[PDB]
């Protein structure tokens, strides 16, 4: 993923950030779709996919990129969430809930409730 | 000369009847045109569907301040959709002719960008608002979105809007109603008027009420300090009233009946009461009745069972007293 | 049930739409700025969608309630956002009142005029 982010010139257009490129969807947003692929065949990557899907579509959403973050959140399932909350309750034991991870999956649940 | 002069319109008005039982809009507006007037003009446009004479006329008479009769027919003959549709341009007009109309005025206001006068009017609506509480916390939002909206200082718009938290959390009180004990009574949500906070407490001191915990007295506490309804009404008798029934809903004096005087108070809603009280910081001799007074009312002979719990609940009392003070 | 969806997406838990359980003090606080600025950013949309939906199905009482549930400290909507999405929003507040005025319904609380 970094070394996926560092080839291209960097997808920025926010108010709190620098701007960088922002002329609509050319191929550097299919091809940070497309590299989620590995994430995604990954059994044990399923969090960091997730992760990563969600840090690509507010950043597409704040660049008025719609079309690539309702994209990559239909071709995932809607059941990592469920799969979250199954892992972390047959641990028996939680690591004092994860400020990234419960805000991930809280991105998840307004972006399905948006839709 | 008054006198002639005012003769002399009569007449005209009298004169003036044929050709407006006939008709003839038109002509009768070309012939009104060459003398001085204004509402008759404004009338017969109104009553008609020609758009284009007003609107001349409006163009022609712009000098004379043709908008207050335009404003004053609008308001009276019933026709408030137009007067809101108006076009923007005489919104100075406008507001001086509603400034007497609130509830149009706010919204004129709001759409002329007057925030600040838009959020008085909406303020004086809220305060002048005795019943329906419904509309009076939607005049609230109104205000508070106004507040928000404004331009004056931060200082100021921070205080307006913890005013309206304030007035919000207030209204809470009756929004924290059983919907048990509303079907009961028959009036549900969004057609009670503005309930008083002694009818509040009189709620909750019934036994109407579907809800026995300390938020019931948290509430009556919030609202003795609230305004509303305990102004020339002393607060140590409803204080007192608050005290007694507290006693009487306790699980202990009619509920349990052991021999332990340690646990058996602990088990009941005063002692939950009085530790709520002096978690938060409310001073228990100040604003409660004292011992003395609880030992002296006649409430105590009549729901206690044993001297147990009479001196179990004393010294619990004067313990938490000397711990709070 | 668009009309469900809606409130739901609305009075969502937590508050408003999209609001950060626990901060990033300790991680990346740029996730919970970009939450910050979807939220501030497509509020509005969707109160607008709302407007145009109660226009359509006919409920000014809910276009009014909702400059209330927008003056609301739950959404967190404290007109700290785009001047053009405020004065979108007052135009829609003003269209909505006209239309209750034009069935003589004064637009003062939920019925008729005090």
């Amino acid at each position: 993923v970094e070394n996926t982010r560092k080839k291209d010139a960097g997808e920025f257009a926010h108010h709190d950030f620098a701007p960088a490129l922002d002329s609509g969807t050319s191929e550097e947003d299919r091809a940070k779709i497309d590299v989620i692929d590995w994430l995604v065949f990954d059994p044990a990557q399923r969090a960091e996919a997730l992760k990563q899907s969600n840090a690509i579509m507010r950043k597409f959403l704040a660049s008025k990129k719609h079309e690539a973050a309702k994209e990559v959140f239909a071709k995932i399932p809607q059941d990592s969430i469920a799969e979250i909350y199954s892992q972390w309750e047959e641990q028996a034991m939680d690591s004092a809930l994860p400020a990234e991870d419960d805000n991930a999956i809280r991105e998840h649940l307004c972006i399905r409730a948006y839709l | 000369y008054n006198i002639l002069e005012m003769e002399y319109a009569q007449k005209r008005s009298e004169l003036l009847s044929p050709l407006l039982i006939l008709g003839q809009y038109a002509w009768a507006s070309n012939l009104a045109e060459k003398y001085c007037d204004f509402d008759i003009l404004v009338q017969i446009c109104e009553m008609t569907d020609n758009q284009s004479r007003l609107q001349r006329y409006m163009t022609l008479f712009a000098e004379q301040n043709f908008s207050d009769f335009l404003f004053r027919w609008y308001l009276e003959k019933g026709k408030r959709g137009k007067l809101l549709s108006q076009p923007a341009s005489q919104h100075g007009q406008l507001a001086a002719f509603l400034q007497a109309h609130d509830h149009l005025s706010w919204l004129h206001e709001l759409n002329s960008q007057e925030f600040e006068k838009a959020h008085r009017t909406l303020q004086t609506l809220a305060n002048m608002e005795t019943r329906y509480f419904c509309k009076k916390k939607t005049l609230l939002g109104l205000s508070k979105l106004a507040a928000l909206a404004s331009d004056f200082q931060e200082d100021v718009l921070q205080e307006k809007v913890e005013e309206i938290a304030e007035q919000e959390h207030f209204l809470l009180h009756q929004e924290t109603l059983p919907k048990k004990l509303l079907e009961e009574k028959q009036l549900d949500l969004n057609a009670m008027p503005v309930l008083a906070p002694f009818q509040l407490i009189q709620l909750y001191v019934c036994e109407e009420n579907k809800r026995a915990n300390e938020n019931d007295f948290m509430k009556a506490l919030d609202l003795l300090e609230y305004i509303g309804d305990d102004s020339e009404v002393d607060v140590e008798e409803l204080k007192l009233e608050i005290l007694c029934k507290a006693i009487k809903r306790d699980e202990w004096s009619a509920t349990d009946g052991k021999d332990d005087p340690i646990e058996a108070t602990k088990d009941s809603i005063f002692v939950k009461v009085l530790q709520n009280l002096l978690n938060k910081g409310i001073e228990l001799k100040g604003y409660l009745p004292k011992a003395e007074t609880l030992l002296q009312s006649e409430e105590l002979n009549s729901l206690k069972t044993n001297s147990y719990f009479e001196f179990s609940l004393k010294a619990n009392y004067e313990c938490y007293m000397k711990m709070q003070s | 049930d668009v009309k469900e969806k809606i409130y739901n997406v609305l009075l969502f838990v937590d508050g408003g739409w999209m609001v950060d359980v626990r901060e990033d003090t300790e991680e990346d606080p740029e996730r919970s700025h970009q939450m910050v600025l979807l939220r501030r950013l497509c509020l509005p949309m969707m109160c607008f969608l709302l407007h145009t939906v109660l226009h359509n199905t006919k409920q000014y009482k809910d276009c009014l309630r909702l400059a209330d549930i927008v003056s609301s400290e739950n959404q967190k909507l404290y007109t700290v956002f785009s001047k053009t999405e405020m004065r979108n929003l007052l135009q829609k507040l003003r269209e909505s009142s006209l239309m209750l005025l034009d069935l003589q319904l004064d637009p003062l609380g939920y019925e008729i005029q005090s």
